[PDB]
């Protein structure tokens, strides 16, 4: 069951990212710092996302090197 | 090219598929649909040994694969590999993305339903296309002749189906499928091999019968007088040099491997040739618009390629059929590739544009979208 | 051995004359100066050894430029030093991908002869325009203006 | 001449090449830097109450979720695109592996041991 | 000591003719190997030269004689029409 | 006497070295001189076989042009009798 | 060298031990396998003399002791002898201990599993190397040819075996293995020698008609004119020094002997000599494969090496294989150290790394893992 694997896996990553969060049984200092938990996975999701576009990028170039070799190879 | 959008035409079939962008003459990329496991051990380490060759790759490696059909009559018995050689051919075979191509695919009349949405669920979930239609196999042959009424006969590889039109009106009470084919051939070819000493029995050698029965094989004008000249004579044995030698002689069995089609008591089947389902399906048209299909029956699909066929079916029908109208078998020379050209010609014009399934519809229906308006 | 040879070649040539005297001590009895299959046979009998003369003969002709089978004095200091095998590897295959894959300035999958004429100007190490076109031969074997990746790895064949 | 300018040479280009993408990656690195820090919207937390400060994290949790959602649509295009790429080295190797090996050098025996026991110390070079 | 010299001389006739006759014989070795890679060549791109013709050639002879069958049954058609 | 016969042994040693190094050489010339004459051979056929399959190539393009006009004329005949 | 570590490409072979570190061009150690105990009294006091003088030191005493090889027809029957060979092999002629280096050894195919698991056994608690790895000797000897494809004959001094190989597939149920070789040729040589007078019956004597087999032997190219020939004239007559002198004349016992690899009757075997057991092996193949195998058969193997065994051997198999079919012959100039070249060059593989038998491995599954997936 792939594609039911697949948006179970959607669904688990917005129940895991983001897990039963309570944040009305915190204190001033723990929803501060639970906003700040929030913040910097924001941050850490927008640097792995520019790391998969410079994946991207290399892989896109990679693949237009083995089209030439490959073309040039027959 | 440039701006603007081009659809995929792509056409499934069942033996061969062929794709290619809207508005050409043929299709860009023609391959085999199989898909080979290899079946051995394997020792050499790094060759890099893939886990599966699809299409025209596994027709090179054929000596130690496992060649499976995952199309087996229309329908689609084995959705992983299906999708397999659909991704296979939008990527390495045609090079376009398919988030930004509309798709239209082919399928024969008469099929399961489940097959029909699961393929359009396929191609909106895993490839996630922007717009799919699907399309009755026969309605393209028609566009291909350019005409708008005749009876067509379109038999491919999986199954041979019969559908008369008149006016741009389908008659769906009309339609003929039967399941006689292209593939049944290969098998009745390979059996009566076996009568002079050659055994054919692998997988992978079916696929030199198959070329046996392309290159040699032919449709008998008259099939006694055939058979009484061929037991006398020997200006019919032509010889064929299998992929290693040992050429090989067929006698008799040229002319009696592709007579199936006009007697299917052969290989068992009941029913009757396709030179009386033609006539049947006439038939049981209107009083008022048989003239017209007598004199408009087009022919199809790969398997209506013997040499000599469309001489025998009208002389078939002419005999069935009463004295007085005049039978004509259109056979145009691009056969094989009637029913792609059909399709290219159906996505380029501008009075379809509109009928595509789009994304948000199907999103708001769910797969069943299909049986609904958008046809 | 090779980067022996070029420690060595630091020096003066007079070593050259030293090293004919090794020679001597070795196998004294030379009259020309260049190494033949019946000398390097003759020595390396002689320290208990014996290399076939085909694998002489590839060694000679991948130095050959002038084509005639023989080495000049430096050649000869050449061709004495690659005698032995200390090149391994060749650098690193994926380094040196890497730096091709950077090379490309306009990323269209070859090198060429501006691109290389830039790079070479951004060098700074003095350079002529005689060398540029002996390195563009050595390169591109196919003279249409383009390395390939496998022509890449065959122009950094044994470099370190 | 000789190969000995054309290796130095050679190294000399290695060299350059080595240095310039140093520069390159740092810089790409410094920018990367830059705009990762300018993305994302600064945190304000002064002044904020008890039912404000609920509010906007509820709201930040949602904003969180759609950026997961983001990044993993980012993801499964990563994982389509290494597929591609490792079928086309499949490929790549099918199309360019055969006779195509290079091999090591192993043929020719020990010389310099030999030269060390017939001359004593009169070689130098091993 | 007078019958070790004649064989010391016998001898060293003996090994300066092997040693001329070995050389004689390395020197032919290297250039018919040169003669058998050129030849070699060649017959590699005659015998692909040939592969090419026959499979062009067998492919046009099925065209003419499909076209061939086609125009026979033409001309039977029209004398029925006649 | 001893110091000249000693002197003779170690002769007699590298004479039968060299004998043994030009009798393998010999082998290798032998060989490969047969393998060229054999590869020479196999060229002379491969060039033969080019030229006929050239040959049955030009004679079937010929057949094929003229079917092609037999059809033409043929058509032409078909649609005056329709 | 340096850091790091380098594997040893030993391969026990039957006749002759090759063994050396991986990455090379040729074996560093190559000396007879044979352990010979000494048979007669000895009065010298003190002399120093050993119990059992192996490998290349027997063959200087040879006059004195009475050698024994340990290996057979490629199973191993004498095991502490092939102990003591491998405890020489390591330490005198490589003087590298085993605990610091893996080995990978080479085995026949279709011997007996027994030999395989003693021998590995052998090798960890024993040597007690780091980890080992068995490799069938023809799929080596297919490495260093460069190819991919191709059926290797590997006619060596035990047995002969006839592994064919495509695209890196091994065909396990087209293997003929046949036990006619080196040693068999040597004993048929020392009874056809008898026919002029000379008779050598000591187990030394044999190392003798060894010889004698090694430099004079060769392959006709026609049997029949060459046995015609050597009737009437006398141009064929090479002689030959003993180590003591008596000069011999081998007459047609030069091309007779040889002649037993291609008509078996010889020496009794039922068997088809090694020109049939190759197109016995092809035919078993699938269809498809037929024409690479045969453009691509590869010798190696030392009873290889007779001067007009490539030419003999593709005649015979043009004889038999279809007329339209290439028919080439591989016979590389070093092909008697074709094994070991292809065990350097697949020790020395990255891809390979993984495969070894580690330690560990065989601690917890007993010397059976070897017939296990670490083949
Ligand atoms: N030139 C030919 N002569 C005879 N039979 C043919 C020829 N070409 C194709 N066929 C048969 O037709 C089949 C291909 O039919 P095709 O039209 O591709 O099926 P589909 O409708 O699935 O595309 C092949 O399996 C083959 O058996
Ligand atoms: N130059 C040669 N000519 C003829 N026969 C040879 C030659 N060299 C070796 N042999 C035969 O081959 C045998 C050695 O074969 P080898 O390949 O070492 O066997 P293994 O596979 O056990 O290593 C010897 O016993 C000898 O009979
Ligand atoms: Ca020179
Ligand atoms: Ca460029
Ligand atoms: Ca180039
Ligand atoms: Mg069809
Ligand atoms: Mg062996």
């Amino acid at each position: 069951g792939k594609r039911q694997t697949e948006r179970e896996k959607k669904k688990k990553i917005l129940a895991e990212r983001r897990k039963v969060l309570a944040i009305d049984h915190l204190n001033e200092d723990q929803l501060r710092e639970k906003a700040k938990e929030l913040w910097q996975s924001i941050y850490n999701l927008e640097a792995e996302k520019f790391d998969l576009q410079e994946k991207f990028k290399q892989q896109k170039y990679e693949i237009n090197v083995l089209r030439n070799r490959i073309n040039d190879n027959q | 090219d440039d701006e603007e959008t081009t659809a995929l035409v792509c056409d499934n079939g069942s033996g061969l598929v062929k794709a290619g962008f809207a508005g050409d003459d043929a299709p860009r990329a023609v391959f085999p649909s199989i898909v080979g496991r290899p079946r051995h051990q394997g020792v050499m380490v790094g060759m890099g040994q893939k886990d599966s060759y699809v299409g025209d790759e596994a027709q090179s490696k054929r000596g130690i694969l496992t060649l499976k059909y995952p199309i087996e009559h229309g329908i689609i018995t084995n959705w992983d590999d299906m999708e397999k050689i659909w991704h296979h051919t939008f990527y390495n075979e045609l090079r376009v993305a398919p988030e930004e191509h509309p798709t239209l695919l082919t399928e024969a009349p008469l099929n399961p339903k489940a097959n029909r949405e699961k393929m359009t669920q396929i191609m909106f979930e895993t490839f996630n296309v922007p717009a799919m239609y699907v399309a009755i196999q026969a309605v393209l042959s028609l566009y291909a002749s350019g005409r708008t009424t005749g009876i067509v006969l379109d038999s491919g590889d999986g199954v041979t189906h019969n559908v008369p039109i008149y006016e741009g009106y389908a008659l769906p009470h009309a339609i003929m499928r039967l399941d006689l084919a292209g593939r049944d051939l290969t098998d009745y070819l390979m059996k009566i091999l076996t009568e002079r000493g050659y055994s054919f029995v692998t997988t992978a050698e079916r696929e030199i019968v198959r070329d046996i029965k392309e290159k040699l094989c032919y449709v008998a004008l008259d099939f006694e007088n055939e058979m009484a000249t061929a037991a006398s004579s020997s200006s019919l044995e032509k010889s064929y040099e299998l992929p290693d030698g040992q050429v090989i002689t067929i006698g008799n069995e040229r002319f009696r491997c592709p007579e199936t089609l006009f007697q299917p008591s052969f290989i068992g089947m009941e029913s009757a040739g396709i030179h009386e389902t033609t006539y049947n399906s006439i038939m049981k048209c209107d009083i008022d618009i048989r003239k017209d299909l007598y004199a408009n029956n087009v022919l199809s699909g790969g398997t209506t390629m013997y040499p000599g066929i469309a001489d025998r079916m009208q002389k078939e029908i002419t005999a069935l059929a009463p004295s007085t109208m005049k039978i004509k078998i259109i056979a145009p020379p691009e056969r094989k590739y009637s029913v792609w050209i059909g399709g290219s010609i159906l996505a380029s014009l501008s009075t379809f544009q509109q009928m595509w399934i789009s994304k948000q519809e199907y999103d708001e229906a769910g797969p069943s979208i299909v049986h609904r308006k958008c046809f | 051995d090779d980067i022996y040879k070029a420690a060595v070649e630091q020096l003066t040539e007079e070593q050259k004359n030293e090293f004919k005297a090794a020679f001597d001590i070795f196998v004294l009895g030379a009259e020309d100066g260049c190494i033949s299959t019946k000398e390097l046979g003759k020595v390396m009998r002689m320290l208990g050894q014996n290399p076939t003369p085909e694998e002489l003969q590839e060694m000679i002709d991948e130095v050959d430029e002038d084509g005639s089978g023989t080495v000049d004095f430096d050649e000869f200091l050449v061709m004495m030093v690659r005698c032995m095998k200390d090149d391994s590897k060749g650098k690193s295959e994926e380094e040196l991908s890497d730096l091709f894959r950077m090379f490309d300035k306009n990323a269209d999958g070859y090198i060429d002869l501006e691109e290389l004429k830039i790079m070479l100007q951004a060098t700074g190490e003095t350079i002529t325009e005689d060398d540029i076109e002996e390195l563009m031969k050595d390169g591109d074997k196919n003279n249409d203006g383009r390395i390939d990746y496998d022509e890449f790895l065959e122009f950094m064949k044994g470099v370190e | 001449i000789s190969a000995s300018r054309k290796l130095q040479l050679k190294t000399l280009m290695l060299q350059i090449a080595k240095q310039e993408l140093e520069r390159e990656a740092e810089e790409r690195r410094g920018e990367k830097g830059r705009a990762l820090s300018t993305r994302c919207q600064p945190l304000e937390l002064a002044g904020l109450s008890f039912a404000e400060l609920q509010d906007l994290c509820r709201q930040l949790h949602a904003r969180v979720d759609k950026v997961d959602e983001e990044r993993y649509d980012v993801e499964a295009k990563v994982t389509k695109n290494i597929t591609e790429i490792a079928d086309l080295n499949q490929k790549i190797f099918d199309l360019r592996g055969k006779f195509k090996r290079p091999t090591l050098r192993r043929v020719r025996i020990s010389a310099d041991a030999m030269m060390q026991a017939l001359l004593g110390a009169r070689a130098k070079e091993t | 000591a007078q019958k070790d010299e004649e064989k010391m001389e016998i001898q060293e006739i003996q090994l300066k003719e092997a040693k001329h006759i070995a050389e004689d014989a390395d020197r032919k070795y290297e250039e018919v190997a040169r003669k058998l890679v050129i030849i070699e060549s060649d017959l590699e791109r005659a015998e692909e030269r040939a592969e090419l013709s026959e499979g062009k050639c067998a492919e046009l002879e099925e065209e003419l004689k499909t076209v061939t069958n086609n125009l026979k049954s033409l001309e039977a058609q029209a004398e029925k029409y006649s």
